[PDB]
């Protein structure tokens, strides 16, 4: 069934899911609006994203 | 702020610093941060593969 | 989505043109005009899928 | 319309019909319509399914 | 999503509270407490209800 239907899908589907794993590198626009927002955001999962 | 160009139709985000100096109209479009990553072309890695 | 920013025009304090342009853009939004354009320059090639 | 309240704070989408009548603040919760449907209940439970 | 319509609060046509509330809500968006504000009344009560 897997061979016939080939439900290929990356394990990441959410920001928290992205934060849990570390194999795939992350990032955003350097000195961009997004990363500046990540400053002081202090969400329980986005602080680790900032680091 | 100097009123040289009164209208500012442009993709300028409504930020607190900008709003202090110039007022913005209501957002025609509400943008937000998302996650960008390639299309999932699944590959099966050995032990997980079988 | 992660955040909920917004775009728009820049106006001075209490610009009379702002309070009419906001009504105009609300009218266009409720008329659906701003969405067909919001998809016009996006689907340049669509989604080519074979599976 | 009659200034009993100097600020009418309440959950209400910004609309063209009201904006001309009374002023609305910036969108504190952007949203829209959506479609709700029951989760697909597969026939997974049941040890006799084999 | 289907529609593009965000909530708002009533304000007199020339009330100075309009710009003050605008500044306050942009500050709330920037600081990020609006996310937990949404969560407390939307996701916080669903802490055991999740599947």
């Amino acid at each position: 069934a897997f061979l016939t239907v080939e439900r290929m899908e990356s394990p990441i589907d959410s920001a928290d899911d992205l934060a849990k794993q570390t194999k795939i590198e992350y990032g955003a626009v350097e000195d961009g609006a997004t990363m500046t927002f990540f400053k002081k955001s202090k969400i329980s999962t986005y602080d680790k994203m900032w680091a | 702020i100097d009123h040289k160009a009164d209208l500012a139709v442009a993709p300028l985000a409504i930020t607190y610093v900008r709003e202090k100096v110039i007022d913005f109209s209501k957002p025609f479009m509400t943008l937000g941060i998302s996650i960008l990553y390639r299309k999932p072309n699944g590959t099966n890695p050995g032990v997980f593969s079988f | 989505l992660i955040d909920s920013k917004g775009y728009g025009v820049g106006t001075p304090m209490g610009s009379p043109y702002r309070d009419k342009i906001t009504i105009a853009i609300l009218q266009l939004q409720e008329e659906g005009k701003l969405h067909m354009m919001k998809e016009k320059w996006w689907r340049g090639n669509g989604c080519p899928e074979e599976e």
